[PDB]
């Protein structure tokens, strides 16, 4: 289906779609192909997951439901029509899909022909209502009647499968075909009207059970075992949880990249307690001063680092002219982008990958050029009056990139060299 | 005769607390909320609505997940209409599901569920997830049927497949198919769908699923995984970040290529590893060492001690509530009991005494 | 799980055991110990067939009697049941002693679910199966065949091989159900009908309806090849004195008597034709009866009677056919007459009620036929039919409808009555006049059974008072006890809606049956407990044209509308392969989860063999008081017949049936004890009838759930939801409800 990473770069309709979508997805895709000219299939091969998500946003699709008992009658009446209902109509009726596509196009318009759908008989028919000859209905749409009656029967011939005999009821009644008893109570047996016909009530409640078996063959869809069937869980063993435990061995190594004796400590320590059970002077604790000056010196000195640590505490404000501060961002950013590729390919390593790490490499000297050749533009557009900040700002992107082309010749002067 | 009462339910409640496990538990999880918004949780019945108290919750669950577990992505789809709608990826910034519920909170729950569609596209998000991450899914329901545009079977067949578990916290009773999703996906166990009795109860369950969850033996996925600690700079200068590129102060610096982010624990955008700090890892570690039991001593037996060792307070007297660490040999008072088996991870008698 | 009763090794398929079950097999082990039989009422929502089963294999083997077993039910489904039960056990057998021991085993069924020739299968009257499996296997087709290959009669080839093979032959030992029996002979080609037909002799226990046990018709057969001194058990017959009153009742219509006239005329023609051409066979078949040979006499075993045998064997006539009837044109004259005084007696203008002496006197009276051709009836016509070779039988059903109820009439004089009324539908466009036969007795087809067998149980789930039966039935047992539910904790919550959610009563009569407010009462907690139910919910009225007068209306109001958007509706339809498709459909939706209801009638075809557990059993809806039709002339006969027999309360008996038509209908929620389920009473007068109610029933019947209304009922059975939704610990059962080997030596040592 639609989920290879082949299906979701194919799809350049929905990359479009979700393109259309976004705005800065322009921007970036602009400035990758439309401007840099990468390979589009590489710009998409990141975002992936990006695409398979709106993918199957887009992909689902709703369960059925009885559209016709969510129909209410509402004096007058004002349509009041939502076309997802209405193509919901059109789906769980075909019937009612073809008496529209007969008629709108051809005869009159939508509104009126709901407006006459409301009014048929065959409507009632199809909702939860019995027919009366009483309600004239809509003749062009009460047409249909035997249309949708032949449908019901082919539905039906359909409907029809093979039972079980478990469960058959069928088999149950036909347990003794030879019954010979006594008429059973009109009470308990489907009552008729006086003329023997029916009302019809069998009709209604058979086609509502119609629309169960419609219903649940729609869920059965494309998208022996009585053994099991007949199991009495209730006596069997409790399930217990095969989970496993860990232990853990410990042994750690010392920390990698003079000792005193107990006599010693003993004899300090009998001294120190002398010195305790002696004196013991709050007042001498008070400094020279001097020595108090040089901690002062020190505490200050901490407090001044500290503090021009703290004093650099939506971005930064800047005073940078808007223009080039947007052409700056972008050209980070693009930067950045084919960074994140180069390391993509070079992390992935192939000999596949070869002439698209060189290629890459390539595109990383023009933009450390093209950077440099912005340098030049604020150079005497400032006076290098701020065009030193507009270096810094783009400076350690260009260190990681330049880093990176670093790396690139030492590996190849590894391997090749 | 209140206290009576009071410990056969304190006994029946450690009958199952009895038996404490060191089983191995998955850390680098993959959790899934999906929310129904329908007209089953516009019902008032809880006050204020099912709707309002999910909310909160889900801001609780979101905020203990990310302070317990810091090493996974979060991600979010609500169901509303017919429809499963992704409102969150999964993603390291609790903030940004964070502001998505809040965009929930104001928006009207309405329609009808569909587990099909909503567990179809919560599997399509799970589908690019590395070996390591535990997939699983919470699922919040209040209706008692499903309207489902095909099979639930297939589809269960698929997460089976696919290694993903499912919790189900259903809201008014049990439902059948939702019983047989957690036998089917939980190897048999029913220990996954759960049904609150009041919103204190709601308030355990999820407590409870903060917990990580122990894995299975023959589901073995033993391995290694590459770690790199960056490192924070403090700089004069504002830089370009490199994921929301943007002028930023500090920030961390790749340790592999040289970047720099704006937050942790992520992993790189640029030379794509992720990157942690030491504290993250060690944070579980209550969990990879778990706690024994304090066991009261009988009030007839006679006693080591008569006050608390831990925070030094006497103890009272019918029975007695020194709880004792066999660990280490000591008796404790219950609030120090509770704060050392739950808030601390260590017991201070098991630390001064030498081993 | 095995251990030992006092003389008997007993094995259990499953670790764990019921008390209960353990004092069922107790009983059971007594009453087979002392002869005779007993009666024993058990809570059916723990296991009962298995342990009876069990009980019964461990008798026959450890025994040296070897016993044969006698089983029967009422469907197919339980047959199934019990079939897939014995598979089980008898393979734990298997596996626990390390080896197969000899067994046989098998149901027994009609053709419609049988006959696997395919153009044979495609028919639906299985009147019509059998008759066309006669016509193309009777022995005559292949007796003509085989002088004449170029006669294009077929043979079944199924018969074929079953002819080729022999009856050992026929199935390897052991069970094997409708299915797997479906798929051997699918293999082997062989009619599945005429191999249980010879599986007879051979069945260490035997499985077939009440209807084969009871009716001598299909029942002589099953006692021609059945050990006297087998064991009988019989479970949840606590309603088969119906089957016992259809089993000897008749009615007659216009156009039966229509197609009898005509068939003997067709008959009296072709005897013309035949008598024209060749009445050779005539005067041999007129000498046969000189001799007074008889069916069994002239007929083979591969010819079946036409007629079929009414009465019971013991009270058949075994003399000569008088010469008055003697001759063909004698005896088609004979029918023609009684066809002719049947016409006139069609004609009455009223009920009309009297003994069968006094009918035959005014038979013997008008006509001058007398009580022995009158009987001889079925045995001549069938006779007549052999010679005839008629075999287009179509003309002639209703001559064995009418030769059937000759019979039976001139056969027996007390607990029968003939009813004849100018009306066959009494609120119809035209009167249509009907005589209907009857047996006011319905033990009198339990004293072939009673008479023949011994060793015979009779036991149920939902049987109450147990004394009530042998008053209505003329047998007695050795033992009288029921089985209380030693619960450990409440899983099943009756309740009794006296009252709506308006604090209005409700109930099912008829007159009160078009009343909005109760409509509106119903509705309403029908919609409340549809919005609640998460799985599965069936709902029970007492009559069809109860329900389609009260769902066409509440169509009119479109609460089924409402009740769509939370889960389907299922009605029970008139035809039960409809109806099968709709318990499918249920079945599905249950099992999807998306939740369904099943509508069906109290008596209904659902309620008499088919369960609902653990999604389909969660509540149910039972509708008023079921209540039979009151003005059947028929009912009050037999009230008063059993009220001068036994001396009982009339209305007290109507109670009792209903009372326990409404028992069948709620024993289908709990198969085991892990199972719940909510039970409701939705009629004001139930309330007086806890005490009628069976005993483990009502002891979960608390007297604050005695008068209850709509809205304590759905605060109920939501905080009965929420119970039902948490687990439990193993230690509060492990001792006193589920019993491990241990438990119950422990308790076999604290009886000792
Ligand atoms: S011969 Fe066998 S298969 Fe054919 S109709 Fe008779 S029983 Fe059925
Ligand atoms: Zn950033
Ligand atoms: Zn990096
Ligand atoms: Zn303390
Ligand atoms: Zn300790």
């Amino acid at each position: 289906d639609s989920l290879s990473k082949e299906k979701l770069l194919t799809n350049l309709k929905l990359q479009q779609s979700l393109l259309k979508g976004n705005k800065v997805l322009m921007k970036v895709f602009q400035e990758t192909v439309i401007n840099a000219g990468l390979p589009p299939s590489e710009f998409w091969s990141t975002r992936i997951p990006l695409l398979r998500a709106f993918a199957l946003s887009t992909s689902q699709k709703v369960g059925p439901y009885n559209v016709l008992s969510t129909i209410k009658p509402v004096n007058k009446v004002n349509v009041n029509l939502s076309r997802e209902k209405i193509l919901n109509i059109f789906e769980n009726y075909p019937i009612v899909k073809k008496a529209y596509t007969d008629n709108v196009p051809k005869n009159f318009k939508e509104p009126e022909f709901w407006a006459r759908f409301f009014s048929s008989k065959l409507f009632r028919k199809l909702r939860g209502e019995k027919i009366m000859q009483n309600d004239r209905g809509d003749v062009i749409i009460d047409r249909y009647l035997t249309l949708d009656q032949e449908f019901d029967r082919k539905d039906d011939d359909m409907l029809l499968h093979p039972v079980k005999k478990i469960i058959d009821l069928d088999g149950n009644i036909q347990d003794d075909p030879v019954v010979r008893g006594n008429r059973p109570d009109f009470t308990m047996q489907p009552g008729v009207d006086i003329n023997g016909n029916s009302d019809g009530t069998v009709d209604i409640l058979k086609g509502m059970n119609r629309l169960s078996e419609k219903m649940i063959m729609a869920l059965k869809n494309e998208y022996n075992d009585e053994r099991n069937e007949l199991k009495i869980d209730d006596l069997n063993e409790s399930y217990k949880t095969n989970y496993a435990i860990i232990h853990l061995k410990r042994n750690a190594h010392e920390k990698t990249t003079l000792k005193v004796s107990n006599q010693q400590m003993l004899q300090q320590l009998s001294l120190v307690m002398d010195n305790l059970i002696n004196k013991l002077d709050l007042n001498q604790v008070v400094p020279n001063n001097e020595v108090s000056n040089k901690i002062n010196k020190r505490v200050i000195t901490a407090i001044k680092i500290n503090a021009k640590q703290a004093k650099h505490n939506l971005e930064v404000k800047s005073t940078l002219p808007i223009d080039l501060l947007e052409s700056c961002r972008m050209l980070h950013t693009t930067c950045c982008e084919f960074l994140k590729h180069f390391y993509i390919h070079f992390q992935s390593g192939e000999q596949k990958q070869a002439s698209t790490v060189k290629k890459l490499y390539n595109h990383l000297k023009d933009c450390i050029e093209k950077l440099n050749e912005l340098f030049q533009d604020v150079l005497n557009g400032d006076g290098e009056s701020m065009s030193n900040t507009c270096t810094a700002y783009l400076k350690p992107v260009l260190n990681s990139i330049t880093l990176a082309t670093h790396k690139y010749d030492e590996y190849f002067n590894e391997y090749n060299n | 005769a209140s206290l009576v009462a009071s410990i056969v339910e304190a006994r029946k409640k450690r009958t199952a607390k009895k038996n404490i496990t060191p089983y191995q538990r998955g850390i680098i999880r993959s959790l899934i909320l999906t929310l129904d918004c329908s007209e089953a949780m516009l019902e008032k019945d809880l006050r204020p609505n099912r709707h309002a108290m999910i909310i909160q919750y889900a801001i609780d669950f979101v905020h203990e997940f990310f302070d317990q577990n810091p090493i996974s992505q979060m991600g979010i789809i609500i169901m509303r209409n017919g429809l499963a709608q992704l409102v969150s990826q999964v993603s390291g910034n609790p903030q940004d599901h964070i502001d998505a519920l809040k965009s929930i909170r104001k928006q009207e729950p309405k329609g009808n569920p569909s587990l099909q569609n909503a567990l179809e596209m919560a599997r399509g998000l799970l589908l690019p997830v590395p070996a390591h991450c535990t997939r699983e899914v919470l699922i919040v329901f209040g209706s008692l049927s499903t309207t489902d545009p095909g099979d639930i079977h297939q589809t269960i067949d698929s997460l089976v497949s696919e290694k993903i578990r499912v919790k189900v916290l259903g809201l008014s009773a049990q439902v059948a198919i939702c019983k047989e999703l957690c036998k089917a996906t939980n190897y048999g166990d029913e220990s996954f769908y759960k049904i609150l009795l009041d919103e204190t109860h709601l308030k355990e369950l999820f407590n409870e699923a903060v917990t990580p969850l122990p894995v299975n033996k023959i589901n073995k996925g033993f391995t290694l995984v590459k770690m790199g600690f960056p490192t924070r700079i403090f700089e004069d200068t504002p830089t370009f970040c490199s994921c929301h590129s943007k002028l930023v102060y500090g920030g961390y610096f790749c340790p592999n290529c040289h970047s720099k982010v704006c937050s942790l624990p992520t992993v790189c955008p640029c030379c794509d590893l992720m990157l942690i700090l030491s504290t993250h890892l060690a944070r579980s570690y209550h969990h990879l060492m778990p706690l024994k039991t304090f066991a009261e001593v009988p009030t007839t037996e006679k006693f080591r001690s008569e006050d608390c060792f831990s925070c030094q307070s006497r103890f009272p007297i019918l029975t007695s509530s020194r709880y004792r660490c066999e660990d280490c040999k000591q008796e404790f008072c219950v609030d120090c009991d509770v704060f050392i088996h739950e808030i601390l991870h260590n017991c201070p008698g098991c630390e001064s005494k030498p081993v | 799980m095995k251990f030992y009763i006092d003389d008997l090794p007993v094995l259990f398929p499953y670790p764990k055991i019921y008390p209960e079950q353990y004092n069922y097999m107790c009983d059971i082990k007594k009453t087979l110990d002392v002869g005779g039989n007993s009666i024993l009422e058990m809570p059916s929502g723990t296991g009962k067939t298995v342990s009876l089963l069990s009980l019964t294999i461990a008798y026959q083997m450890h025994y040296p009697e070897h016993r044969k077993i006698i089983y029967c039910s009422r469907t197919m489904s339980e047959i199934e049941k019990a079939l897939v039960e014995l598979e089980n056990l008898m393979d734990y057998r298997t596996k626990e002693l390390g080896y197969q021991e000899d067994f046989r085993g098998l149901g027994l069924t009609s053709r419609k679910n049988l006959c696997l020739h395919p153009e044979v299968s495609k028919e639906r009257k299985g009147t019509v199966v059998d008759e066309k499996c006669r016509r193309m296997t009777n022995g005559q087709a292949k007796r003509k065949l085989e002088e004449d290959p170029e006669a294009n009669v077929e043979l079944c080839e199924y018969h074929e091989n079953l002819y080729n093979i022999e009856v050992e032959d026929y199935l390897p030992k052991g069970v094997f159900s409708f299915e797997k029996l479906l798929k051997y002979c699918e293999e082997k080609t062989l009619c599945p009908y005429f191999i249980v037909r010879r599986m007879i002799s051979l069945c260490n226990i035997i499985i077939y309806s009440y209807h084969y046990l009871l009716d001598p018709k299909i029942a002589e057969r099953v006692s021609n090849e059945v050990s006297k001194d087998s064991i009988v058990i019989f479970d949840e017959a606590h309603n088969i004195d119906n089957v016992c009153i259809e089993s000897l009742s008749l009615d007659l219509t216009t156009d039966a008597l229509r197609r009898a006239t005509r068939g003997a005329n067709a008959l009296d023609e072709r005897i013309s034709e035949v008598r024209k051409v060749d009445s050779q066979k005539l005067q041999d078949e007129y000498e046969k009866l000189v001799q007074g040979l008889h069916s069994a006499d002239i007929l083979t075993d591969q010819e079946e009677p036409f007629v079929e045998t009414p009465v019971l064997p013991q009270d058949l006539l075994t003399e000569a056919i008088p010469g008055n009837i003697r001759r063909a044109e004698h005896f088609v004259s004979f029918l023609k007459r009684l066809i002719e005084y049947l016409k006139t007696r069609m004609k009455v203008l009223h009920v009309i009620s009297e003994t069968p002496k006094s009918f035959l006197q005014h038979l013997k009276q008008l006509t001058f036929i007398e009580r022995k051709p009158l009987r001889f009836c079925s045995e001549r016509l069938s006779l007549l039919v052999r010679t005839l070779e008629v075999t287009e039988v179509e003309d002639f059903t209703a001559l064995k409808d009418i030769a059937t109820f000759a019979t039976l009439i001139s056969t027996y004089e007390e607990g029968f009555l003939l009813i004849i009324e100018p009306y066959e539908i009494e609120n119809a466009a035209v009167p249509n006049p009907i005589m209907r036969f009857t047996c006011l007795d319905a033990s009198i087809a339990i004293k072939p059974v009673f008479e023949r067998f011994s060793s015979v149980i009779i036991t149920s789930g939902t049987i109450s008072p147990l004394d009530m039966y042998p008053r209505m039935l003329n047998f007695k047992t050795v033992l009288q006890k029921s089985y209380a539910m030693t619960l450990a904790k409440k899983s099943f919550l009756p309740m009794i809606i006296t009252k709506g959610s308006d604090q209005v009563a409700i109930s099912s009569r008829f007159e009160i049956r078009n009343d909005p407010s109760i409509v509106r009462n119903y509705g309403s907690m029908l919609v409340e407990f549809a919005k609640i139910t998460p799985d599965g919910m069936v709902v029970f009225f007492p009559s069809y044209l109860y329900m389609e007068s009260i769902v066409s209306m509440w169509q009119t109001m479109g609460i089924l509308d409402e009740v769509w958007k939370h889960k389907l509706i299922l009605v029970e339809t008139p035809d039960a392969q409809e109806t099968s498709l709709a318990l499918e459909t249920y079945r599905k939706a249950c099992s999807n989860g998306r939740g369904a209801i099943l509508l069906s009638v109290a008596r209904g075809k659902v309620s008499e063999g088919i369960d609902f557990d653990h999604q389909y059993g969660r509540t149910v809806l039972m509708i008023g008081i079921p209540f039979q039709y009151t003005e059947s002339r028929i009912l009050k006969a037999r009230l008063e017949f059993m009220r001068e027999n036994y001396r009982i309360r009339e209305n007290d008996f109507l109670s009792f049936d209903a009372m326990r038509h409404a028992a069948q209908c709620l024993g289908r929620v709990l198969r085991g004890k892990d199972d719940y389920g909510v039970m409701v009473l939705a009629d004001r007068r139930f309330s007086r009838k806890r005490s009628q109610l069976p005993k483990w029933i009502a002891q979960g019947l608390s007297d604050a759930d005695l008068n209850l209304s709509t809205d304590m009922a759905i605060s109920n059975t939501k905080q009965f939801l929420r119970t039902m939704a948490q687990p439990t610990d193993p230690k509060d059962q492990e001792g006193v409800s589920v019993w491990s080997y241990e438990d119950l030596i422990k308790h076999q040592n604290s009886r000792k």
